[PDB]
């Protein structure tokens, strides 16, 4: 079942419908952006629609092709913006083509947007009723000079992933540093080809033998030291 | 923390809790591969990204003391692996949810799984809620094929008893060899280290294919559309097909 | 014996005049993460079978 | 109109294209 | 762009296959050798010492004993000592 | 070579031909159905048409893609019948969707029919002119409240089998109770979960080891007793 | 027309893929 | 689709003439996107350095 | 005249990698249980094999590699490799 409240599915059952209205979020916290609120209409005062509080501005976008299966392929909809004055471009310049960030739709009804939408003000509004979606940029598949075309993904989708993570070597470490096997937090003392340095800036192990012993963790090393099993 | 893992009794109603302890669920081994760290995928999606509730339905569901052929009394399905091979991840979850009769979906912005349950009608429809696209007639039935009818199914299985060797056990219907011809096919029953499991999985994929042979497509108005999530139970109460008016 | 280390022998049994016997000694990965020991004692270590 | 023939055809051409595939690798085909 | 034309219903092009495939994904079989003969082995067992070369760590859910990977195999000379002081050698 | 008669081949070369009528036989007895006979048109006297002394009644149907091939896939043709009023799907209620069914499709030259079909009657009459082609049903792909589509098959087709249809030992058996493998003939002394069941209108074998001893008929079990080949 | 031009599309495209897998399985490409 | 962890297959003449794989990738790599693994042999590699 | 419906297609050929645009990338071998875990060469066989089945191979420097074997017999051998020393005792 879906999160619907009793009020908005009572709604959904006459005939005369109200308009619908979709909202989107481009979120890029995770990635090194900013959160930025899209509509693909205004209200009748030429204004941002304003939406539990918040204010999504007008902007040319279109979702298509969602569907949600269990079998067959995963879903990848796609999600069309106008690239106009070059303003798509220019975060796709800085933000590695939208790569990794997220997007959450929101579908809602008319009769309950905020009253500051309408002349006479809604009586009926309630910032708690919509429905509510979100997905994974996966690429831009084609960016012109006067639109902009994102396939979209679902988080969970497993493609080109193996399951027995663990990888069995000889020299080569096989987690990262610092993080929770390298028990290390002393001094920066080595760097990538194993030089003497005393800077934090350029620490980084050179996953190898040499660098666990520099920094006496030789006990936590994930490079087995068979090497000599095939010649034999 | 509800679960207990010796005799598999639950008490209470269950928190966001978790407590490390062996086990030999088949629900939670599904959870342990999916959201970990290190070697299961965990980068990729996060703890909140999956539906625990339902993995804990299942769990819930696999434990129903079902009888064997000895007389005895054991769980329905038990996972009993050793993965020793480099495979596909989406392999991987697709032979866990052939052993546990689930599919997967992400629905409500949630990845799911949903199984063969029975459960209570959520909704009806009926002629008047259903769109004719052109030619007048609404809805839209299909039916199997003859050759896809399989009636005869050997699951291999490993057998502790004598060798932890694999054995094949055959399962069919006499009278769906005598209405139909004989379909045989093979399956790999996952983690299976009983002879009753492996023959329950034969039994519920012959029963289930020859039973539910009818599929229906048709179209809902937006009021509906969002009230389905998917993967739910409905009835299709048509009076075109009933002779009748509904 | 469980827990997450454990060790155990058998009493060696061979003296019989001086002679030089020799040991083999291998190590074993089973499998990853957190694990459970044997279901019985020593005895689920099984060479050529029993 | 341009555009919506387009996506007529498009979409026309997608089932056919599936049905070709399933039926190619059944028993005597070329398995796709 | 009003109305969606050609609603293109799928129906039976996705029974074709099978029906208990569109409520269970099913499994996947092992590809058979020869040189093997009749040891049909699946995916979860694995009886016999493996080489840890390259390879990926195996995991273990349940019972069930199995094999392993060598990662080091050595053959020394046994000296004579017990846990204690008592060494006869007569 | 097919086994057409001279005259009509030779009528098949004039340069005015007429009027070429199709009719269809389902035979459902090798499933427990009846035998009905449908044509796509009827007479000039508004009458079921009668062909060889049977009546063949007006009723939707018509075939496409019939047809005889050697490379790659076997031919399916596709055969459509109007469903108006339930008609079809009161027989595939009852029948499992017509599937293991028998078509039969006859082919005949209009100046051949029966003299009745005629107001001044047929003096050009011969009751043993005509072609004749068949298939089995193999699914139902659409049953609308308008139409239904069916899928033909040639009956000689293989495919999902497996030419040595036989699985070495097993704990269990592998003929079937009663025939002329097993070789019993007795009264009835066990049932499907092996209970002393002296009713013969439930009598099954659970096609083990001990339903077997049951009848005094291990002689002819046939799962072999090695088990131990693996383990051993 | 609307079903003849169907019927007709519908053809075209089935042996318009017929000829991609036709021509795709040679030496290279992605080997369908 | 953009990969940051590579295996690759070489022959180690100073061994034993044995296949041996070697791991590569880049943390900032590993820090901004996911992590992609991929195998492919190095075809007529004879030293670790090629 | 007009030659429409161009279709670029630039966007449908990253969709299989980009490092593959300008390397054909090197085939790979399949894995057999039977043997063990080792994992085979494309263009190294240490094992000496049959003159039969396997082409005759080409060789492009180093590798100490195997053969293909074209007779082998076993016989009893002369006491004496030549000249006039042939001892017994
Ligand atoms: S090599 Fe030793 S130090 Fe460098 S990361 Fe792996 S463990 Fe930590
Ligand atoms: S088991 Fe013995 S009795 Fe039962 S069928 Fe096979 S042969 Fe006839």
């Amino acid at each position: 079942m879906q999160d619907i409240r009793q009020e908005t599915l009572n709604e959904c059952t006459r005939a005369e419908q109200s308009a619908s209205v979709v909202l989107w979020e481009i979120d890029l916290t995770e990635v090194g952006g900013e959160r930025y609120f899209f509509c693909n209409e205004q209200n009748e005062k030429g204004e941002p629609v304003t939406w539990q509080g918040r204010q999504y501005q007008p902007y040319p976008i279109q979702g298509s092709g969602f569907e949600l299966n269990g079998k067959g392929t995963s879903t990848r909809p796609t999600l069309t913006v106008s690239n106009l004055y070059g303003m798509v471009t220019g975060m796709a310049e800085d933000m590695q083509s939208l790569v990794g960030g997220t997007v959450v739709r929101r579908k809602v009804y008319a009769r309950f947007l905020d009253a500051v939408n309408f002349v006479n003000g809604n009586s009926y509004a309630d910032p708690e009723q919509e429905v509510i979606s979100r997905w994974r940029i996966e690429q831009c598949s084609e960016l012109s000079a006067v639109s902009a075309s994102f396939v979209l993904s679902t988080p969970t989708e497993t493609d080109g992933a193996v399951f027995p993570g663990r990888i069995m070597l000889a020299n080569t470490c096989t987690w990262t540093y610092r993080g929770d096997e390298c028990g290390y937090s002393g001094p920066a003392v080595a760097d990538e080809y194993d030089q003497p340095t005393s800077d934090i800036t350029k620490d980084k192990c050179s996953k190898c033998l040499s660098g666990c012993k520099f920094r006496n963790n030789v006990g936590n090393f994930g490079g087995f030291l068979s090497i000599n099993k095939l010649s034999q | 923390s509800n679960y207990n893992p010796q005799t598999r009794q639950y008490s209470g109603i269950w928190d966001g809790t978790f407590k490390p302890a062996y086990s030999n669920n088949m629900a939670w081994c599904l959870w342990d591969m999916l959201t970990h760290p290190r070697y299961g995928m965990g980068k990729r999606l996060g703890a909140a990204d999956v539906d625990k509730w339902a993995l804990y339905v299942i769990g819930q569901y696999c434990d129903q003391s079902v009888p064997d052929g000895f007389g005895g009394t054991e769980p329905r399905i038990t996972c009993n692996a050793y993965l020793t091979t480099q495979r596909k991840a989406w392999d991987v979850l697709s032979d866990f949810c052939s052993a546990m009769r689930c599919m997967p979906v992400w629905n409500g912005q949630t990845l799911t799984f949903v199984q063969d349950r029975p459960s209570d009608k959520t909704w009806t429809y009926n002629r008047s809620n259903v769109v004719m696209p052109d030619d007048g007639a609404p809805f839209r039935y299909s039916f199997s094929a003859l050759k896809d009818r399989h009636n005869a199914v050997e699951v291999n299985w490993i057998d502790p008893n004598n060798g932890w060797e694999t054995a094949t056990e055959l399962v069919e219907d006499t009278q769906a060899i005598a209405r139909y011809g004989r379909n045989v096919t093979k399956m790999d029953a996952f983690g299976c280290t009983s002879r009753g499991q492996a023959h329950r999985a034969g039994l519920w994929l012959i029963k289930t294919e020859l039973l539910e042979t009818q599929t229906v497509d048709f179209s809902v108005g937006a009021e509906g559309l969002r009230h389905v999530p998917g993967d739910v139970i409905e009835i299709c109460d048509d009076d075109y097909a009933g002779i009748s008016t509904g | 014996m469980g827990k997450g280390s454990s060790k155990g022998h058998t009493p060696r049994e061979a003296k019989d005049n001086l002679k030089s016997t020799q040991l083999l000694s291998v190590i074993d990965a089973i499998s990853e993460g957190p694990i459970e020991g044997p279901v019985d004692g020593l005895k689920s270590v099984l060479l050529n079978s029993t | 109109i341009g555009p919506a023939a387009l996506k007529a055809v498009y979409d026309m051409a997608r089932k056919g294209a599936r049905d070709e595939i399933q039926t190619q690798m059944r028993d005597g085909g070329l398995f796709s | 762009g009003g109305m969606t034309g050609v609603l293109f219903s799928l129906g039976a092009s996705m029974v074709l296959g099978g029906v208990a495939q569109m409520l269970a994904p099913k499994a996947r079989t092992p590809r058979i050798q020869t040189t093997d003969n009749g040891k049909q082995n699946t995916y979860f067992s694995s009886l016999d010492n493996m080489v840890a070369q390259g390879n990926v760590l195996p995991v273990l859910y349940g019972e069930m004993r199995v094999g392993s990977r060598v990662v080091s195999q050595e053959i020394s000379t046994a000296d004579e000592g017990d846990g204690g002081q008592v060494v006869v050698i007569g």
